[PDB]
């Protein structure tokens, strides 16, 4: 947890950096599913609050055994072409903690009004009464919008970045570098 | 006075075709004769289009043909003969000072790494380029390259990459006839989504015949990605050869008309008042002249 690799966005002459960043983060997801540990956690840099911009810049923070078994697997080939990889160099010590956390959102009313059917065997209109079509949740916060290879349905991941502490305790990572409870330091 | 003619329209050289694709497994090949074709098919989500990689299949099979046509310098259509009668003498100028070299070198990279793969190649683990020399219907000359190997933004050297850059010349100087089958294998995953060319149900995707395809002025576009010589900063790779420079991507224009460095200030003064420009920019020029256009006063 103590080294980190950053990694910035070279611009492109055919496409903007947001779908190069949700390009580079499915590759860095397939490569964390293959390669496995729950000691993995993003960071945002240049993420900007006012318009909820992603940034051109990325922070991936993991020890120096992790981060040279995810160098060491070979999805880093088709995408040189558009990122720099600097050294995995040792996090400065006076540095402010924040926690990264995926926030879903409940956005399609359909998909609950299904879901009840399957819980209570409730009717169509039923769940329509019930559920309105206004409880649609919107979300000011960055975004990457994938596709699974379990599932093919495109969905949108919602990345916040919390307040910032003073001291940072043990905790797990998923699969996305997004933290269930653990702490990245900001710098 | 030797003005610019009214009218000065280019047609284009290097024609390519409407890039197909088709579905394949690696190592395989081979044999890429009569794999099944990629087709959009109806998915509603509202109604929307959408392209994906069969299933027992990891392989794209991005196929397209081009031409290298010659004579850059002559225009379809002029009024002043004397000003034709210029153009076409600095043209030959840069033709014996250098016989297209560097621009041929530019397009064989841009041929060699698949780039006309715009979508299909950022996420695909393994990219082969296959270039054909067709000559009455049997192929002379075939070439295999890696693109991988090739990057999008260093214009290196290779013995394979030299032939098919005199071939380039040769076809651009006007020596003889070129024609090109570049075929070109991406492994893109399995089940994986293509990226065609998108039409204008919200979203439409382009397809010739029941088969998804990539238009033909996109494949012109990625083969366009030769120039290097604009006021670069912030790192910026190969642009496409467009007049005053225009990117999309990034929503601004390189090569000012504030600036000399635009396509028709550099022409002018070449043609018009003899100050012939760094040899980098008037490739820059030749490769607008090479990709024709509409030019002209009014």
């Amino acid at each position: 947890m103590d080294h980190y690799l950053d990694i910035r966005l070279r611009p492109d002459p055919e496409f903007p950096p947001a779908q190069l960043m949700s390009v580079l983060f499915g590759k860095l997801h397939q490569a964390l599913v293959a390669q496995g540990g729950d000691r993995i956690g993003v960071s945002f840099p240049d993420l900007d609050e006012s318009r909820s911009r992603l940034g051109e810049r990325l922070r991936i923070h993991a020890s120096a055994d992790d981060l040279r078994a995810l160098l060491a697997r070979p999805w880093l080939e088709g995408l040189r072409d558009h990122l720099q990889f600097g050294e995995p160099a040792v996090v400065p010590h006076p540095t402010p903690y924040r926690q990264v956390s995926r926030v879903q959102a409940k956005s399609n009313p359909e998909r609950l009004r299904r879901r009840l059917m399957r819980r209570h065997d409730l009717s169509e209109e039923e769940a329509r009464k019930r559920i309105p079509d206004t409880v649609a949740r919107a979300l000011d916060l960055p975004f990457v919008t994938l596709r699974s290879q379990s599932t093919g349905q495109h969905f949108r991941l919602f990345i916040r970045h919390g307040p910032l502490q003073v001291t940072a305790e043990e905790g797990g990572f998923t699969c996305y570098g997004l933290s269930k409870g653990g702490f990245v330091p900001w710098f | 006075i030797l003005s610019t003619a009214s009218v000065l329209a280019f047609e284009r050289k290097l024609d390519p075709s409407d890039a197909l694709m088709s579905a394949g497994a690696w190592a395989q090949r081979d044999a890429s004769q009569e794999w099944p074709a990629v087709t959009v098919r109806e998915k509603s989500v509202q109604t929307v289009d959408v392209a994906n990689l069969p299933s027992d299949a990891d392989t794209l099979k991005v196929r397209f043909t081009l031409r290298v046509l010659g004579g850059a310098g002559t225009p379809s259509a002029c009024n002043d003969a004397a000003y034709r009668d210029k153009l076409l003498q600095t043209v030959a100028t840069y033709v014996n000072d250098q016989g297209f070299a560097e621009l041929a070198r530019r397009y064989a990279h841009n041929l060699a790494n698949a780039r006309f793969l715009w979508r299909n190649r950022v996420g695909a683990e393994a990219v082969e380029v296959r270039i054909n020399h067709i000559r009455q219907g049997e192929v002379a000359r075939a070439w295999r390259f890696d693109a991988l190997a090739i990057g999008l933004r260093d214009f290196k050297a290779d013995a394979e990459l030299d032939a098919l850059a005199e071939l380039i010349a040769s076809g651009l100087s006007g020596s003889g006839h070129v024609l090109l089958e570049v075929v070109a294998f991406a492994r893109i995953g399995d089940g994986q989504e293509v990226f065609p060319s998108q039409e204008l149900k919200s979203k439409t995707l382009y397809s010739v015949r029941d088969a998804a395809a990539i238009h033909s002025q996109k494949i012109g576009n990625a083969l366009r990605t030769i120039d290097t010589w604009y006021p670069d900063e912030d790192g910026l790779g190969p642009i496409a050869v467009e007049p005053y420079g225009s990117v999309t991507s990034q929503g601004k224009a390189y090569r000012q008309p504030k600036q000399k460095l635009d396509f028709y200030t550099l022409l002018d003064n070449w043609v018009l008042r003899d100050e012939a420009p760094a040899v980098e920019q008037q490739h820059y020029v030749i490769a607008n002249l090479i990709r024709g256009g509409v030019f002209g006063e009014a």
